[PDB]
């Protein structure tokens, strides 16, 4: 009797991820009291209006 | 944030100088001697708005 095995495994798990997140905005105001100008022109991201 | 709250303009002619500047100009030597004019600039700067 005689016997012989050859056995092989090869595995490749590549992966990747990316994310680009960009936000911009520019309130602009003319007229009105400078305190109300600054208080409104500051961009509230939850209410850009 | 750039906030603007007033505009200023100086008259172009017949300006009334400050007493200290007035005196310090009076004392300037008629002869060119850099160090005294340098001291003038060091005391009052080179430019007005």
């Amino acid at each position: 009797s005689s016997h012989g095995c050859k056995e092989l495994e090869n595995a490749l798990k590549a992966a990747s991820g990316t994310q680009n997140n960009v936000l911009r905005g520019e309130p602009f105001i003319r007229g009105g009291g400078a305190g109300f100008i600054s208080g409104l022109s500051y961009l509230e991201l939850d209410n850009p209006a | 944030s750039d906030l603007e709250v007033a505009h200023y303009k100086l008259k172009p002619r017949s300006l009334m100088l400050h007493y200290e500047f007035l005196q310090r100009v009076k004392r300037l030597p008629l002869e060119y001697s850099y160090g005294e004019y340098r001291d003038l600039f060091r005391d009052f700067g080179t430019h007005y708005i």
